[PDB]
């Protein structure tokens, strides 16, 4: 399953289903495609039915010249969803999201070659 | 002893039942940090979700002139502290 | 999974066997907050690595390389990086005035076309041979605990085992040179042609 | 510029031994295979043994026969799994710790590679 | 926000702001652009008065035509800043920067892709 | 170099481990995964650091004469790894050298090449895959820096010094009796001159 | 002579205070300028004694040969300052002393000169502008006495000590190779004998 | 008697080196003209460099050539422009007072040998 993939618009298809993992919600990024890239909010323009599946509320459909949809998750290298610090425990889930955050970047550059 | 002149090599600080503390060295010129954070790496009360904090002697290099630089303890990192001792080595040729 | 390739940092472990010299607990990591045993042994390192490097051997020694002064200006830079210049043939002219390179005998800083000269060229610690590697090593431990934290029974071994480490570096250079008295040599290599 | 990753040896005729420079976090992660008319990946159980951690054999010798002129060798990184996972009991080591940035970045390695 | 980045010489202008933050002074790989890709030694031909701000030192790049400038880091994944030794006290420090370099290694394959 | 747990086990690592710990006093170790011991792993550092130290001293055994190294057809430059610890030319002087991990031929002033070279090498093996000969030597040197480097004690150093002696002397009638070398038929420039 | 801080801070003469330093104990010093450090100023003012008196030694590369020195028309005298560690005639007998500080023929008893003199010079150097090898010499003599001066300890005394002995045998062995002096025909005498 | 600062030597051909025996505050002060037609000051930056801090070096052959006889080297200390100034938050030193003592004995040098 790729992290980036483009959806046919199919005209008034409110609701698209994701099978690549994500982390968190604003990781995932929803974008406009067939005149020029559009970002859109992530609660305002679009909501989250379920984890797996996105349904746009506007459905902007094919008008004003977009063609496609475009899914894609990215990872935010700043935004850490944990950090050490020197006193406290390491628990091991904040070991391995700490792993997997730094894996799903390494995912993303992968299937964009 | 005034008389003479102390190279001091090192030193060290004994801790029981403590967590984090950063050892400042500051000499004339330059400072010096030595955080003491864990147990240390291949340790078995290093071992992930367990408290991590305990008793354990910590040794840091300081050196210089025994009479310039000055070395403070201190943490901020929420976890008990008790010092139960501390020294020093040096070399102390006498002139 | 013991499959694995991976190797570790080549500075870092090279620091560590200097603070392992006297049994001191490796660092994890050079770079960060200041560390006193970590800053010279590191320092030391540098400074022994470039101490060898200076003696010079057959694969140190870069022969015939040419230096060409800035167009304008007309001067050579006689860089920290070179550790030393000589000409090819005997009788060395090129010397450091004003951090220029400097022709002693025709008393003129300024030069054109370039000159050629053997010039020693600093390396890293790594892109050493790893006979050389262990000197520098052995020879830091050694300086290590003489000046900061002297232990007499650890100089006493270091002491043996830089000789040997020393002695397997010659040992080295004359395997690398191959050197030849019959034919290699520039004076009786015409000799012997008949 | 340089390809760490990927890399490819011409067969020259008969060589049984190749070296692969590139650190691998598994045995599965080298992938071998020949080049010259399709790229044919090779079996780890019987086409092709490492025998050293840094070597490979590969049992008969392809040369300028069937058509294959050159072997290609790289390194895939699985994604998906994980080579260390790590658990409340089980005591950090420093192995478990290295290999957790070593993969990832080994993955970024093939992405500016293929680049 | 993105580790590829160029600079317009725009005259003779020594100093160039880096906006990517980088781990070490080695990372940064800054290239002359203009005629042919040149790389150049950075430790020697710019001097760096801040982090982020790097210097020409003689307004180089003149009407030869070197009148761009390429800013990028590579944070080099063989050489590790930090590679955790057993017997060795662990540090938050030593954790965070760890993280940051392979996010910062992903991050760079991510943009040149 | 390549981290000690990096390493297999092997019950000759195992056995040389608790060799090394005995040389201070420490019991021996049972198992080498999944311990806690400190002393345990620094034999290891030890072990790992003499065993790459002596197999860089040329040893017949050792040194592979005339190997070709290809490189890749593509880059054009070959790799010259920390695995190599030695890199020599088959004939007197040696032209290969290391520049940014890439062998350079420094009388051509290039590291690209093409056809591959035919040089000699001594290669890095683990501490087994080694003559058994060279295994007492290995543990007796590293016996004594583990003994200096952590608890060094005057009386066990200097019967140490006696033994790693008669070890190298060993080792040393290991590499004549491997060798089988012939100054008559065995030598280069002799050989010929007996032709008759 | 010169004040030690007159000199401009130079990465080759930061490490050299820092070893100087290092041979007592005491940890390197980040910068030089602008420390209240008084073990790094006294490095500094033993490091160009010793610098001084290195070069003070007849070196090929020191010493300077037939090089002219030019009289103020007006004054006719020669200046002979501190820089001149040695004045020396090319030929045979030196002829050139000091009065006054001004360049004094002894044998004229006249320290007015018309058109210059050709002599040989040993000109004072920076400790940049120096030979590596010598850097380590000067360096090695330096610490010598800085640990003698200031904190005398007799076990770093003596290794200081071969460890000085050895930095001579390797500057008088780049001297040797720098200086390629041929006893038949870079021989003043001896190349005159040569001909056929 | 003997003028210190203000010395001239005879050119006598091309002569790349000259050496200065006074000692200068500041490479500014040190000013070198040639002799023999007009005072002809030459520029710091292209014209004549130093190479060392007792040496000067003068790029073109001037000797008979242009009409030049000689070259004058003398040193002018400005008296508006002060080398070390003192602030209270700054550390005294050898180097702040030697400076402010000797910088005003070189004007009175220069007046004395003017005279």
């Amino acid at each position: 399953i790729k992290t980036v993939l483009t959806y046919q618009l199919d005209g008034s298809n409110r609701d698209f289903n994701i099978p690549f993992e994500y982390l968190a919600r604003k990781f995932v990024v929803v974008t406009l495609i067939g005149v020029d890239r559009k970002v859109l909010t992530i609660n305002t323009d679009y909501r989250f039915a379920t984890r797996t599946t996105i349904s746009l509320t506007k459905a902007w459909g094919p008008a004003d010249g977009y063609t496609t949809i475009e899914l894609r998750r990215v990872t935010s290298t700043t935004d850490r969803l944990v950090d050490f610090t020197d006193g406290s425990i390491l628990r091991a889930y904040d070991l391995n999201v700490a792993q997997i955050q730094t894996m799903h970047v390494a995912e993303e550059a992968r299937d964009l070659t | 002893e005034d008389i003479g002149r102390l190279q001091l090599r090192r030193a060290w600080v004994n801790y029981e039942n403590s967590g984090t503390f950063d050892i400042y060295v500051e000499n004339q010129s330059s400072n010096w940090k030595y955080t003491m954070a864990g147990a240390r790496l291949g340790s078995n009360t290093l071992r992930a979700g367990r408290l991590n904090l305990g008793t354990g002697q910590y040794r840091f290099p300081v050196v210089g002139n025994a009479k310039f630089n000055t070395v403070y303890i201190l943490s901020d990192e929420t976890t008990p502290l008790n010092i139960i001792g501390c020294g020093w080595e040096g070399n102390y040729l006498r002139r | 999974s013991y499959d694995m390739n991976v190797e570790t940092a080549a500075e870092l472990s090279a620091v560590n066997d200097i603070l392992a010299s006297i049994g001191e607990p490796p660092v994890s990591t050079l770079e960060g907050d200041a560390n006193a045993d970590a800053a010279n042994a590191r320092r030391i390192l540098n400074k022994i690595n470039r101490q060898i490097q200076s003696r010079g051997w057959t694969f140190n020694i870069e022969e015939g390389i040419t230096l060409l002064p800035d167009v304008y200006s007309n001067l050579i830079v006689y860089s920290d990086d070179y550790l030393s210049l000589m000409s090819t043939s005997g009788q060395s002219i090129y010397v450091n005035r004003g951090g220029y390179v400097y022709d002693r005998t025709s008393q003129s800083d300024r030069f054109d076309s370039g000159i050629t000269v053997n010039i020693i060229r600093l390396r890293d610690y790594d892109e050493m041979p790893e006979c050389f590697r262990y000197w520098i090593v052995t020879k830091a431990s050694r300086q290590f605990n003489n000046r900061f934290f002297g232990a007499p029974e650890v100089e006493g071994v270091l002491q043996e085992e830089e000789d040997e480490a020393r002695r397997l570096c010659m040992e080295y250079e004359m395997d690398y040179g191959g050197y030849n008295m019959l034919d290699g040599d520039a004076f009786t290599s015409g000799l012997l042609t008949r």
